[PDB]
């Protein structure tokens, strides 16, 4: 089979963790223009007839408890999954408001021996945050 | 203007 | 078997080790042009060929504006990581 | 201008952390199941369609056979990083 | 929208095949990786591309190779293949003598400093480790 | 046999 199967009775889950506003002690700059993005995706993937959850403003904590949680829903009827990351971030490093959390400790809980429900679907993760300090200057 | 995230 | 990492993507909206941009009024940079290629293209495109789209536009129609010069006219190029074991239709 | 970064893809044997796998006879399972992709494809597929087939191939038709049972029945999957902007076709 | 691949030539396919380490490495010898570099050799020769073959380059010597061949006029090629069979960790191929960082041998050909290879594919394949973990797998 | 690179 070279395509995957999209016709189960529900394309999937989209979630979408939109960070905004950070705590004071990360001194992280607020995020302007965050809410256009999470609108124009809750939008994109209805269209696409995702059941999209939107998330505001989640501390570290929460984003594993979310994580943790959707990882263990019965995922049998769904097609795929998608996760949408908005936020702060450094290499393999997704930002909380309160501080930050490795990237494979989110996607861990999709693997494929640990979300039995999702084994063989595609497991989409969305990354919107930075990777590192490095600035590309372009080539005329 | 455009930000850094 | 397969394995536990198969059939996972990652879209990065920059390459590793990069800043990622964002427009205050308009949003990501990676997120606007992937919003519009999904709309444009769902329907028709498998995929990765969407997101090899996605790349070309933010490559290619976005450049930093900064009144800070140490921050003006830089560019970006999105990251997809595909651990995918099949082809990819929204359809 | 364009991105420094852009148009470069790095087709790597597997993924983020991980060991990658080599037969002593046949040589690496990704590189076998590389070369068997475009032998079969380069005509017919685009390139990030044959790189697909190929982590299709390498996660479905290889598994670890070692005398070393704490190496033994592992499995591999290769991981594709396109920072490129266009389609790649190697036929005209 | 596709690349330009009817320039006069295809491109260089440069392989380097890193077989046999120095003892000081601790490294292994990497039986079977003769037979990926005549396969990726045949496989690239059917495509049409230049294949240039190295075998157990030291590490001073893959970034030798990796200057030079970005200093060469790329005009007329429509691509630039360069195959990396060796032992590795994240981030990093290994030398027969010791590791270079892959970003190191890939900044050679940024946009910025091979310009005769801007706008066109630039494709790294990479058989090597990435860590020391392993996939278990599922049923 | 197989072997880890």
């Amino acid at each position: 089979d070279n395509s995957y199967k999209m016709d189960y009775p529900e394309m999937g889950l989209c979630i979408i963790i939109n960070n905004k506003n950070f705590h004071k002690s990360t001194g992280m700059t607020s995020r302007s223009g965050t809410d256009v993005d999470a609108a124009n995706l809750r939008e994109t993937f209805r269209n696409l007839k995702y059941e999209v959850r939107n998330k505001n403003d989640l501390t570290r904590e929460e984003i594993v408890e979310l994580m943790r949680d959707v990882s263990k829903e019965d995922h049998s009827k769904r097609s795929s999954f998608v996760c949408v990351l908005l936020s702060h971030g450094e290499e393999g490093i997704i930002f909380g408001t309160n501080g930050p959390v490795d990237l494979k400790k989110i996607t861990n809980f999709f693997r494929g021996d640990r979300c039995r429900s999702l084994t063989g679907k595609p497991k989409l993760f969305i990354i919107q945050a930075c990777r590192g300090t490095e600035l590309d200057c372009g080539i005329e | 203007v455009d930000f850094v995230d | 078997k397969i394995p536990v990492e198969a059939d996972f993507l990652y879209a990065y909206s920059t390459a590793p080790g990069y800043y990622s941009w964002r427009n205050s009024k308009d949003g990501s940079w990676f997120i606007q042009s992937l919003c519009a290629m999904l709309k444009q293209y769902a329907d028709k495109l498998e995929f990765m060929h969407i997101l090899t789209r996605v790349n070309r536009k933010v490559a290619t129609e976005f450049e930093s504006f900064s009144f800070d010069a140490t921050f003006h006219a830089k560019k970006q190029i999105p990251c997809i990581v595909s651990m995918l074991t099949k082809e990819l239709y929204f359809y």
